[PDB]
């Protein structure tokens, strides 16, 4: 399955997209 | 590491001095900074210097968002490729591709649709059916992990598929998958029969 | 967390997260203790109650 790292580097990807147009302690989990 | 989106950004708009730039350039330099994911500072640099080095031969006064992804798309798979010669087989292609790109749109709980295309770049490869990335889902601000959530999410419409308000359960959700997968050996034999079935839609029978 | 809460003897719950940052996930957890049982004897009730 797509683990919690790979989630949440998508978030990150997802969240660096929206700081480049229109301009998180859970990995230990 | 390797430069993120504001790296780009900021490479960009740094190398991109002393070159005519068509229109509103920061568009462009948003559009090249949403499709060069993963490439590095020289590669940046390199790809800024290649499209001045063009707009000579062809002859344009200032460098084009086109052109730009013109030379994005060369530098990460080579040749351009020419299309599939028409034919009947082609044609063939064209139903199996059309059949599997409307039940594509016709399944509930998937993600939009960007493009159906029948030619492809590389040498492998034809037809495809291209969803939505990230510089999509970035626009219409959505989760990253929409198509987990399309699930228990009622009363939407995705594509041409809508859902009330009965939530499609995992199962239903997974098992619409297997819709898609099957719809080109069923145009196939829906239309021509059993010796219309072919190689082209048997990949997805091995995976459904 | 109410029957690790109510289970005797039971690793005291740390942090209970339902989606915590919008991301699809869902946890229930426990301090992890270097005292009490570590690997000395393991109780036919204590494994009953973790089960």
């Amino acid at each position: 399955q797509i683990t919690l790292l790979e989630k949440l580097q998508y978030h990150m990807q997802l969240r660096s997209i929206k700081q480049l147009n229109a301009t998180d302690t859970l990995m230990s989990l | 590491p390797q430069p993120g989106p504001s790296a780009r950004m900021a490479i960009l708009r740094y190398h991109a001095k002393g070159k005519p730039l068509e229109g509103d350039g920061q568009r462009l330099l948003l559009k090249t900074a949403e499709a060069t994911q993963g490439w590095s500072a020289a590669a940046l640099a390199n790809l800024m210097n290649e499209a001045a080095i063009l707009t000579v031969r062809r002859n344009v006064p200032a460098i084009s968002l086109p052109m730009v992804l013109e030379l994005v798309e060369g530098l990460n798979w080579g040749e351009q490729a020419p299309r599939i010669p028409d034919s009947e087989a082609k044609d063939r292609l064209a139903l199996i591709t059309a059949a599997k790109a409307v039940a594509f749109a016709l399944t509930p709980g998937l993600e939009p649709i960007k493009s159906v295309t029948m030619w492809s770049g590389r040498r492998g490869l034809g037809p495809s059916v291209d969803f939505i990335a990230m510089e999509d889902k970035a626009a219409m601000d959505m989760h990253p992990e929409e198509t987990e959530l399309m699930g228990w999410r009622t009363n939407f419409k995705t594509n041409a598929a809508v859902v009330g308000d009965e939530p499609l359960g995992e199962f239903a959700h997974v098992a619409g998958l297997l819709v898609p997968l099957y719809a080109g050996r069923a145009a196939e034999v829906a239309l021509f029969g059993k010796d219309g079935a072919s190689l082209a839609t048997a990949q997805p029978l091995a995976d459904c | 967390a109410l029957l690790a809460y109510i289970t005797p003897d039971y690793e005291e719950i740390a942090r209970v997260s339902v989606c915590p940052l919008n991301v699809l996930t869902g946890f229930t957890l426990f301090v992890e203790d270097e005292d009490k049982n570590v690997n000395a004897i393991l109780t036919r009730s204590e494994l009953e109650g973790r089960m």
